[PDB]
């Protein structure tokens, strides 16, 4: 249901955003939009949660914000360890709980 | 229309039809007095454990606990048809108190299942 | 906190696979489990979800008729009983936390904790 | 809020919405607690007997019979008073009484079937 | 399975699961029955107050009043798993009767919208 | 073991009405429910209705919920079928049944037990 | 004479957002439910939303249960229709409309008794 | 859900009836069918309701009928401003409140 | 709805099998399977209910059997067990009460 431009990229001491679009019924909706950041053979560790919130355990250079019918991901600080794919996740109600994009991966040059 | 009682001799199938014929007749010196507030807490111990049943309110509530085939091994056409409630409370007077616990139990588990299911956004 | 998945693939398709999860470093009765699905070449998909007791389970519709999720709160382990199973099932099956709170907690709606994959093949 | 029976006067479409002003005073010399007791326990019995036990407005599936009032709904709860309707219809209230009584009954049975089919 | 108020050092959070065994010994010469009258208008008061808010028939009741944070500031994490009932009932005491006067206007509210709801053919 | 006797009509054009009929005997006919159901000519068997013993709870197909309506009479053993709005599509041997659901009560059966006749349904 | 007056917005962006304000006279505002109904310039009336004539219950069509919100303030005799989201097939006259429901102690209608003058509503 | 039948007329002195049809759950099912006549550039007035009812100040020209899942508005003469766009209003259940027909032009001659 | 054989056959002195197939809220949650014989000219009786069970009235040589989403009927000896359709039932739920699907022409030659 989310959609999740693949082929971001960037650069080292350069801030990046990764979108997330979704509709007036689960991302208006709903405040519940968390982002997870999986490097190959190893799971998706959880990285935001409640549109601005962090887990303790990580970094923060890790950010997002929410507005209308989309949301979004913001790297500051961005690293070469963040090369990455990323997901989108959204609830979408009682009927429907999770939705998901497709992976975006995130490069880093 | 056999009045209070009136079905205590016919099959339970046939006396489920006259709850309210019975339950109408449970509420209505100092004998009086005692005999009256002596009614009245009969009543409310009998409607405090239907509440905590989640029947109150209800003369025929249906719950989710299973049938043990140990309290009584009949099946329902002996049972609803064959047999008066006399009897069946003869023989379930033991187990009884395992039902009621069991409802009870039951009932919390609803109830917190409930509460959870209300509060999922 | 750990996941620890058993499982394996399946061959003949149609038949059932039992699935199974510990959980340590946490209290396991405390918090929501559940089943998300990955793919080899999709993103995530969430499958079930599980509340702390266990009276509650829900699945996506297009596993509402094959899959059955448990937990045992005495032996802090989760139990997805997987029926009829397709070609099309074949993914890594995560085992979380999370994805619900019981009234009483601060809300969540998130995963946190993850497995490492239940590694499930159909052939 | 007008206090107790304050809305007495006031017209039932009025008058109603002033329930649980009536319905708190109910409750709050044995003989007359006793007494007091025994007449809430009747009423609430009577709501439990129909399918209206823990509510104060409370729909049932009696059709209303013209020959126990014919007038339209713009003059009951718009023009009379609950006074005024409750003298109108005593003469038929322990019919109306009966049937909703027939009505919960057979609800309960068909509750008990539609619970049965697996 | 604590008992009678075996829950009331407990945290609020798991005292609520011995809401029956509390609402169980709620029910059971002149100053005798000016006991037993007393302790039945008691127990009628506090039901007759669960149903005006639409509660009737259960322990744990939900509601559609928002709480307001001016009456507590604390988070779940603090009432449900660090607080008893006691300190609870302390600290809330002050705002029981605006939570009970916004609880019933509310039940008024609902049931005029679903009388409202019911008269659409 | 029991007898079923049923009352057809006859041809009805696009979008009238017709009443079928069902007498029982043999049996305490207010103990059990009773069904319909539908036979084209040259396919098989379709479910189309069942009530209950008391008359009380009917249900249907989705096809028919708006176009027919059954009834039940404990006192004459008596069944009605009042089919609106019929169709060509329609036409077939209709077939009132002993069985189905059972109340609650009773040991549970979902099946169709006793049959009647046919009765034939004719759409122009 | 009962008189309703839209004193909405006009022209808006598509993806945009607005509300129309209706005000009401000649009648009791609180005794009456209300409404609004569509009608595109080529096409015949659409009923969209009505409101009861407590606010508390709010009907709206399939199409617009996640756009638009209907509101009224019986004190300030106002009725809101904020909607979001609009679509370029949303261009339309959206008339203010008095009746269609009532709180079942007042009558049986189902019918709108009074209309407005209709505001236009336009997407670029 | 409702058709009726466009391009309406008739000579002045003459009657003439305008249709509607719908399915069971829209007319068959219920008697709170309506019918409207919007002149061009005006909104639209209430002229029947509850099939045979009138508002009051309609003069008695306007009648109507309902047989199975259809009904008719039946105009005796025609005079003045009964040249204008009808249209038929049926109520539909708690899931869809209320379906209009399109519009008939209605013209005399 | 039910998926049948294509009307098997077999000599005088053998027995069929007579497969009834379904979806899991057809067959698979449910263990109340019935079959029914139909002569041609003549109204069906009840032959097999509750997957194992025949009614009183029945002779035996006919039984059935169920496995994951699979029902099926037995038919031993074949004994002027005349064509007769062979339907199968099932019970799925309480929104689709009954289904038959197709038959079963079972020919003894
Ligand atoms: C007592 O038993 C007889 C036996 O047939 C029965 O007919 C009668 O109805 C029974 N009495 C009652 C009150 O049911
Ligand atoms: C029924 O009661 C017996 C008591 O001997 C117990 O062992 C058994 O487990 C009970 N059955 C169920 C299903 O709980
Ligand atoms: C009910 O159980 C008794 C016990 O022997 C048996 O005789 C009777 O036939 C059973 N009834 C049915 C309908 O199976
Ligand atoms: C109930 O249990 C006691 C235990 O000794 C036994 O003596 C009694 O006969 C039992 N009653 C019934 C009705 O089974
Ligand atoms: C008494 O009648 C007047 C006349 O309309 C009315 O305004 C007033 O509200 C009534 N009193 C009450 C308590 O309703
Ligand atoms: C109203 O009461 C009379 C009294 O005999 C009865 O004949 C009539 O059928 C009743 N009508 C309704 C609609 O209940
Ligand atoms: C109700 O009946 C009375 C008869 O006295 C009549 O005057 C009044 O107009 C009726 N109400 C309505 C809404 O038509
Ligand atoms: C109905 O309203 C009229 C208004 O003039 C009043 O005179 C009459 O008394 C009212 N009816 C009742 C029963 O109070
Ligand atoms: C009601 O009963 C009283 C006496 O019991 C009588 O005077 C009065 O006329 C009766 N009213 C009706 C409407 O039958
Ligand atoms: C009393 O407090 C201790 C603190 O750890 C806790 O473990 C214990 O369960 C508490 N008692 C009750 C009855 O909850
Ligand atoms: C409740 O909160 C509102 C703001 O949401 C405030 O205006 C009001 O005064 C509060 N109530 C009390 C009793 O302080
Ligand atoms: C939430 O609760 C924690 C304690 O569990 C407390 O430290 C924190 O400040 C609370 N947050 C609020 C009220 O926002
Ligand atoms: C709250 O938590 C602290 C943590 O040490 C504990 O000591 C205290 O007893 C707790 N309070 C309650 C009421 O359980
Ligand atoms: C409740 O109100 C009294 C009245 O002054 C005040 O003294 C007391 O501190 C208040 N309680 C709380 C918990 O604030």
């Amino acid at each position: 249901a989310l959609t999740q431009p693949p082929s971001v990229s960037g650069s080292p001491g350069q801030s990046v955003t990764i979108s997330c679009t979704g509709t007036s019924s689960d991302i208006g909706s709903y405040n519940y939009v968390s982002w997870y950041q999986q490097h190959p053979g190893k799971a998706p560790k959880l990285m935001i949660y409640d549109v601005t919130q962090r887990p303790s355990g990580v970094s923060d250079r890790f950010s997002g914000s929410k507005s209308g019918n989309t949301a979004s991901l913001t790297i500051s600080g961005l690293q070469a360890d963040d090369e990455a794919d990323y997901y989108c996740s959204a609830y979408a109600g009682r009927q429907t709980f999770y939705i998901f994009g497709g992976g975006t991966r995130l490069t880093v040059l | 229309s056999l009045g209070f009682l009136g079905a205590a001799g016919s099959t339970m199938g046939a006396a489920s039809m006259t709850l309210t014929v019975q339950a109408r007749n449970l509420l209505s010196g100092i004998k009086q007095l005692q005999a009256r507030v002596l009614a009245v807490e009969h009543y409310l111990r009998d409607q405090q454990l239907l509440g905590i049943w989640g029947c109150s309110g209800k003369l025929i509530c249906c719950t989710n606990v299973p049938w043990n085939s140990s309290w009584s091994n009949r099946n329902l056409s002996e049972i609803w048809d064959n047999m008066t409630w006399l009897q069946w409370d003869k023989e379930i007077s033991n187990y009884t108190q395992i039902i009621y616990g069991l409802l009870e139990e039951s009932q919390n588990q609803q109830e917190k299942n409930e509460q959870d299911l209300l509060a999922l956004d | 906190v750990q996941l620890v998945e058993t499982g394996g693939g399946l061959v003949q398709p149609g038949g059932s696979l039992k699935l199974s999860c510990r959980a340590s470093g946490y209290t396991f009765s405390s918090f929501a489990m559940s089943w998300v699905r990955q793919a080899p070449g999709k993103g995530l998909e969430w499958v079930s979800l599980i509340n702390d007791r266990g009276g509650l389970t829900f699945y996506v519709d297009s596993v509402k008729g094959r899959f059955t999720i448990s937990r045992d709160n005495s032996k802090n382990t989760l139990s997805l009983q997987m029926h009829s199973l397709r070609d099309g099932d074949t993914a890594v099956y995560y085992c979380a936390t999370g994805g619900m709170s019981s009234a009483l907690q601060s809300s969540k709606y998130y995963f946190d904790f993850w497995g490492q994959g239940a590694l499930v093949t159909v052939s």
